[PDB]
This record gives C-alpha cells, sequence and structure tokens, in this order.
RNA sequence: UUGAGCCUUGAUGUGUAGGAUAGGUGGGAGGCUUUGAAGUGUGGACGCCAGUCUGCAUGGAGCCGACCUUGAAAUACCACC
RNA sequence: GCUUGAGUCUCGUAGAGGGGGGUAGAAUUCCAGGUGUAGCGGUGAAAUGCGUAGAGAUCUGGAGGAAUACCGGUGGCGAAGGCGGCCCCCUGGACGAAGACUGACGCUCAGGUGCGAAAGCGUGGGGAGCAAACAGGAUUAGAUACCCUGGUAGUCCACGCCGUAAACGAUGUCGACUUGGAGGUUGUGCCCUUGAGGCGUGGCUUCCGGAGCUAACGCGUUAAGUCGACCGCCUGGGGAGUACGGCCGCAAGGUUAAAACUCAAAUGAAUUGACGGGGGCCCGCACAAGCGGUGGAGCAUGUGGUUUAAUUCGAUGCAACGCG
RNA sequence: GCGCCGCCAG
RNA sequence: CGGCGAGUAGCGCAGCUUGGUAGCGCAACUGGUUUGGGACCAGUGGGUCGGAGGUUCGAAUCCUCUCUCGCCGACCA
RNA sequence: GGGGCUAUAGCUCAGCUGGGAGAGCGCCUGCUUUGCACGCAGGAGGUCUGCGGUUCGAUCCCGCAUAGCUCCACCA
C-alpha cells in the first residue's frame, strides 16, 4: 500500500480509557485501537493491561503500511502511559523518541467543580 | 491465622506404593475416618486405571493430575472499597490439593455403580480430558484470564 | 526499553494534570498553602 | 479528478478424497511450441501459507497426456461461458 | 520661647499599591478542511449523551472569550476590601541615609463623609470555559440531593446602584515602658571586599518561648504584660437583630430598634470516659482456607401461641427455648 | 456504590 | 330530559374488542436478616368479575334490562 | 392492483459467502461480596410455508403463503 516505514504513535491516556493512534510523520492516521474496543469495559478498561492489549491491536492493523521506527507521543495522566510504550517496543517497532504532550494551560480556562463523593 | 502461621504435619506413605502424594489422595476421598474403606476404593480404581490405559499405577495417576492441576486462580483483594478478582499463582502444594479435590468431587457426582468405578472413569477422563474435573480447571483458567487486567 | 522518563517527575507533569482536574476556590489553595508550610517544620 | 455502461485484451475460482486453492462440454490425440525448454535467480499476485499465477533475467531446447486415487476428470491445447 | 512629638526638603531603595492603554504565549471551545474507522464519553457500576449522516483520535488553517503555568515563598504591596504574564503612560504610599528647615502645627473622634469581597439590581455590550435555575440519566424506601450528561442567568467589560460577609487576628486607634532565641524580607554604615565573609544600625514580617497576665486554652516587645488619651460596644437564654415607626434603596433588602410572653438555665475553657462510616498498632474458628452440619422430611424434646375445668410456677436477644 | 430510625418518666 | 362511559382481590389498575385459562403493582400473611423497627431477601395466600335475565355445551368476555357512580349536551326564541 | 423487499434463540439483530445459525439483554448454576447490587466464567434455548436444484443451499432459480412498503387509482 503506502510507503510508511517511520510513523508516530499518539497515546491518549485518560483516566477512563487509552486510545492508540499510529500515524505518519505528517499526522495522517494509519490505524488505531482502544482499550475500550479491545474487549475491556468499565473497571478493566482503565488498566495498564487493557492499554497494552490496545497497543498490540494497533501494531496489528498497521502491518500493511510496513512501519519500523516510531516516535511516541503520550498525552494524559491515565494508566497505560507506559504499558502502551512497552507494548509498541515488544511488537517489534524501533522506539526512537518519547515526547510527552499533555497540554497544560498557562492559567487559562476554569476547570469543572470538585466532585463531592 | 494472625500470629502462628504453621500448619500440616508428617503423613505415612501409601502402604502399597509408598507415595505421600497418593496417601493424601486417600485422605481427600476418606469420609468419617474410614481410611480402610477409602484406600480399598483407591487401589481398586487405580488397578482398573492401570490395566485400562496401560502405564504404571502411580504413572497413570500422575497423568490425570497433570491435566487437572490449576496454574492460576482468582482471589479477592479490596484495594479502595472495591473487590477485584485478582488472578494469583497457585503454589505447588495447593496445585495438587485442588487437583485431588476436584477429581474426588467429580467422581462423587458421576452415576456409575461403585465409587471405585466412578473414580476410575474420572481418572481416565482426566487423563484424556472431557471430564468434570478438567472442566473445573478450564473454568478456573477462564476466570483467571478474564481478570488478567487486575495483576 | 529502559523507559527512565523520570523527566516527567522533573517537569511535575502528572502533578499539574491532577491539580487542574477540578477548580480549587481561591480560599481552598490559600488554606492548603498555609497548612503545607506549617507542616514543613522540625 | 471521479464513478456508470460498453468494447477489446489480460488476471480469478480453497466440500472431503487429494499428482491437487476442480465453471459446463465438445471439433475432442497432443500443442504455447529454437516471436527457444530443462532446472534455478528476482519481482508482481492473492491467501483458509497449503500453494498457484507468472513477467523480467539466467540457464539455453525440453517441460509434457490422457493413467491410479474423486460428487465433479483434463486446464494435452482450443472453443461456448 | 525651645526641639525631643508632628510635619517639609534633598538623594536613593524595594514593591501583584491604584487608574488607563497595548501586547504575548499556553490551553479550552467552536468553525472549515485532510488522514482514518467503530467506537467515544462517562461512572463505584451504569445510563442519558455523542458516533457509520464518519464520532473519538490525529494534522492543518481560522475565529473568539476568559485567565495568566513555571517564577511563587507562613514572599511583597495596600486603610480595609483587596492586588499576580510582559510593555508603556498617569498616579498614591512606605522605608533608609546623612544634613537643612518649621516650631506642638498633636492624638482620638459622636454626628458627618468616603472607600468597601461575593452574590444581587439597572442600562448597554460581550460570552470561550465554568455554572445557580432548569431538563434528562442514575442512586435510593423516596432523592425536589450528593454522582453523570446537558445547560440559562451569572461569572467578563462600561457606567450607575446595593453597602453586606466567619468584611477574622472573631483582638479599635495613638503613644510610652518591660528578659530572650531561630528565621524571612527590605535598607544602610564600618571592617584584609581579600570567594554566594565578619561586626553594627533601621523598617516590615514568621515561628518558638521568659516574667507577667489569663477561667482555662493561650498571649507573650507585632501582648491578651505594665500604663496613659479618646472612641465603639456588652449586661441571662429564647422571643429578635424580629415587629412597629423613621431614614436609605429600583428591588432584593440595609440601618436604627422594642414589647408582651416563656424558661432556670443558656454559655466558655478544660477533665475523665464512651463513641466515630477518625488515625496507628495488636488479638480471638472473627474472617479467609477447609471439613461436616442446621434451615426441607419423619420422629424426640423445649418454647411461643391457641385450647382447656386445669393445661402449675419460673427462665425470654447474645447471656431463655433437650433451661430450673 | 448503598448504611434511615430508636416513645414518656426515672 | 337526552347521550356516552365505568363497575374485576383491602386499594389503584390490565384483561372484554376477537367466548375455554382471571392477571399486575401496593397492601396482607409466614419465614429470614437486625439488639429491635424500617428497608431488603425468600416463600405463600386471597377474587367469579355490581344485580338479574338471555344466547351458548360453555359467559368477566356476546345480547337485553336494571342499580350505582362519573362525564358531556340541553341551542333559536 | 401490478412490482420490489425484509420476515432467524423467549425478546433482539447480523449472518454478500452453495460447505454454519452468531452477539448483547432476560432466565439457570458457580465464583463474587458484611450482605445487597455491581462485575466475572460456564450452561441450555431454534432458522415463514412448499417445490425446483442437487456437490450442502438460515442462504439461490421458480411458485405460493404473511404482515410490513411505495408506486399507478377519473381504478366504474
Ligand atoms: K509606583
Ligand atoms: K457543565
Ligand atoms: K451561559
Ligand atoms: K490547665
Ligand atoms: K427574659
Ligand atoms: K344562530
Ligand atoms: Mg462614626
Ligand atoms: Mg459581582
Ligand atoms: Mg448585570
Ligand atoms: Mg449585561
Ligand atoms: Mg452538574
Ligand atoms: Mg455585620
Ligand atoms: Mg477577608
Ligand atoms: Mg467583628
Ligand atoms: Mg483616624
Ligand atoms: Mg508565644
Ligand atoms: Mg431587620
Ligand atoms: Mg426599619
Ligand atoms: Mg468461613
Ligand atoms: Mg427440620
Ligand atoms: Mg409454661
Ligand atoms: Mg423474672
Ligand atoms: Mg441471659
Amino acid at each position: 500500500r503506502k510507503q510508511v516505514s517511520d510513523g508516530v504513535a499518539h497515546i491518549h491516556a485518560s483516566f477512563n480509557n487509552t486510545i492508540v493512534t499510529i500515524t505518519d510523520r505528517q499526522g495522517n492516521a494509519l490505524g488505531w485501537a482502544t482499550a475500550g474496543g479491545s474487549g475491556f469495559r468499565g473497571s478493566r478498561k482503565s488498566t495498564p493491561f487493557a492499554a497494552q492489549v490496545a497497543a498490540e491491536r494497533c501494531a496489528d492493523a498497521v502491518k500493511e503500511y510496513g512501519i519500523k521506527n516510531l516516535e511516541v507521543m503520550v498525552k494524559g495522566p491515565g494508566p497505560g502511559r507506559e504499558s502502551t510504550i512497552r507494548a509498541l517496543n515488544a511488537a517489534g517497532f524501533r522506539i526512537t523518541n518519547i515526547t510527552d504532550v499533555t497540554p497544560i494551560p498557562h492559567n487559562g480556562c476554569r476547570p469543572p467543580k470538585k466532585r463531592r463523593v | 491465622p494472625r500470629r502462628r502461621v504453621i500448619g500440616q504435619r508428617k503423613i505415612l506413605p501409601d502402604p502399597k506404593f509408598g507415595s505421600e502424594l497418593l496417601a493424601k489422595f486417600v485422605n481427600i476421598l476418606m469420609v468419617d475416618g474410614k481410611k480402610s474403606t477409602a484406600e480399598s476404593i483407591v487401589y481398586s480404581a487405580l488397578e482398573t486405571l492401570a490395566q485400562r490405559s496401560g502405564k504404571s499405577e502411580l504413572e497413570a495417576f500422575e497423568v490425570a493430575l497433570e491435566n487437572v492441576r490449576p496454574t492460576v486462580e482468582v482471589k479477592s483483594r479490596r484495594v479502595g472499597g472495591s473487590t477485584y478478582q485478582v488472578p494469583v499463582e497457585v503454589r505447588p502444594v495447593r496445585r495438587n490439593a485442588l487437583a485431588m479435590r476436584w477429581i474426588v468431587e467429580a467422581a462423587r457426582k458421576r452415576g456409575d455403580k461403585s465409587m471405585a468405578l466412578r473414580l476410575a472413569n474420572e481418572l481416565s477422563d482426566a487423563a484424556e480430558n472431557k471430564g468434570t474435573a478438567v472442566k473445573k480447571r478450564e473454568d478456573v483458567h477462564r476466570m483467571a484470564e478474564a481478570n488478567k487486567a487486575f495483576a | 526499553d529502559v523507559a527512565l522518563r523520570r523527566f516527567k517527575r522533573s517537569c511535575e507533569k502528572a502533578g499539574v494534570l491532577a491539580e487542574v482536574r477540578r477548580r480549587e476556590f481561591y480560599e481552598k489553595p490559600t488554606t492548603e498553602r498555609k497548612r503545607a508550610k506549617a507542616s514543613a517544620v522540625k
């Protein structure tokens, strides 16, 4: 198919879920997987394992593109910031960079109100 | 227990074969302290298992155990007011304890004539799979695989 | 795969995400900033 | 750019037996045949990786047929799809 | 008259002090495209919601509002309320240094006047995010809540009004005096400044603690100590900071402020316990790991009840019920 | 995640 | 006066159209859980379908009359 | 009317495939928990009605039978 031998894995690690989107360097998505879509729901969905499994399922579904080197970009606090990067390496990619791109406002917009649980 | 965390003791070897493993198996099978009754049932059932499948007496027994011994099982942890069914590696002693308990439990459910037949069939079943004890093992593994997230 | 990204600890990245999750009323930060440094004592 | 039709020329078909990823039949006994073959290098092609389909090279005239195993038997060529 | 209180001038210093204008970067949301495909989001778990009409994710471009990460500090400034990116303009105060100047010009302050968080109100703008009200989803016996998904006033700006807050140090202002210790911050003087030294002297400020004080807790040179000047305020709990009247306000309400009636208390601090869905550490067949029962059947036995002439009396959560 | 209540005098 | 509708378990309601067998929630009952109440859990039970007559082998169900209770109409003068 | 379409677990819905009945929620056990939910793992549960076609057609040619579905409707 396309000549993509070096892309970027975008890891969106929320508290509730992990989305892994592999893309070319220009930012066009090639494939993706989520902890939510990998047969993990509710409490199991928000685990480092479900994120691992998602990263496995995302490594598959960019086999056709023929990627070898990927930079990793990790958003979010959630479980599976790190279990996702391990899984990408274990799936036989050459991890090149690991940036963190969690957006911090320099003050900015008022967050929602504190939960009273 | 809280303080002194000691248990178990010396056992005699099986009279016939000289196997502590097999002596435990008799104890699982025994009821109401009728050990003579139990070891008669085991020997009858092993005799049949030996002539049926070939092999030695204990060699046939161990093969049945190999196919029912669980590797992992779910526990319960309570982290922050929330019960997770965490899978934990079952120790070697408990490994064959559950194996032996599930075989006996299965054998007592079967609707054959003698316990010795019931048991012999269940040992044969276990050695080839398809039995109720191997279903227990399989079920225990599926439970543990489902909760691999909580490790 | 040495994964020593302790630079995230250095930038207190996870720290800053946790504090920004919900609004802290000015009164509440003041109280915890005062309680933080009263506790910082021999 | 992008479909839709049509023409022409190519490629394509995974019961279980299994030369073995078999659409129906004949003018039906061979032809594509030194606008070169046995065997091997490479690439394209799909995949239920078993395998087949071949271009470009090289080697440089031989691969091949119908038998015996199957519901279905030549795809030995060709012709109607 | 005098210069010690108070003030003026000179030279500097630090500062989120105030008003006005400008601008920067991050982030959220929305909009338009590209890539891409079945989930996203959310929770304790869900669902509502969003998504094949292509969401979420990712990249590009644009719009717009609000707030200024790090610095950042029991740091600073301000009468208090308060004030935090950077730049400029206008402007207030504080402190230090020596020296000159005026000559008690001071302190306090009823009434009065001004300033005064947030919410709220008026008119006109603005509106990203957040979010009373509201709606739906949950939870629950119910759930007009807490949790979730949305979401309007409002939050933002201009001008005006309101005049209140646990507007707190629950501590009025001014002045004097009275053992110490460790810091922070900001000046300034002297000394081999001989390297993020040493010895002084000011201002502001944090913590500890001595005498003293205090019901105690604590306060302790920034006093709640020892005194002086002036002001404000209190007089049992409730009724009530309410009613009536006045004044103020567009309104909401504010402010001033009773009485009848009712009770023998209400209250502060500290003490011993007990308790906690507070914390820490421990134990017991408490749980877990197991094995065998009870609850179903028939019968024995005790009890409740009912019945009876009488069904003698007692035992009644655990710790009465095969018990006296 | 859910956990409401405890008549009068003594 | 005329018209429509309703009458089913203690209460609130399905079922009737289209004949065979009456449901549902709450309440009530017994047991369990609690020191005890509530809640919760597990077991039960309780109606001949307002009254009468008719058709039918058989009527809550279809037809007729009646009682009770609602609702609507009662206009032009 | 004449056509073209779907009509499968009790509910739900895919099954381009001529080599076959699958998921989630109910219901039944087991683990689970102070119980209760919550969650997790097993387990049952049958493909309008007939022919044709055969190498097998929940799956296709053909004809009927169903509710759904739109078009003609001066259907006189
Ligand atoms: K200034
Ligand atoms: K909101
Ligand atoms: K709004
Ligand atoms: K004391
Ligand atoms: K009084
Ligand atoms: K008229
Ligand atoms: Mg005054
Ligand atoms: Mg305001
Ligand atoms: Mg306004
Ligand atoms: Mg306005
Ligand atoms: Mg909300
Ligand atoms: Mg006041
Ligand atoms: Mg204040
Ligand atoms: Mg006061
Ligand atoms: Mg004054
Ligand atoms: Mg002190
Ligand atoms: Mg008043
Ligand atoms: Mg008044
Ligand atoms: Mg136990
Ligand atoms: Mg009994
Ligand atoms: Mg008695
Ligand atoms: Mg007594
Ligand atoms: Mg007792």
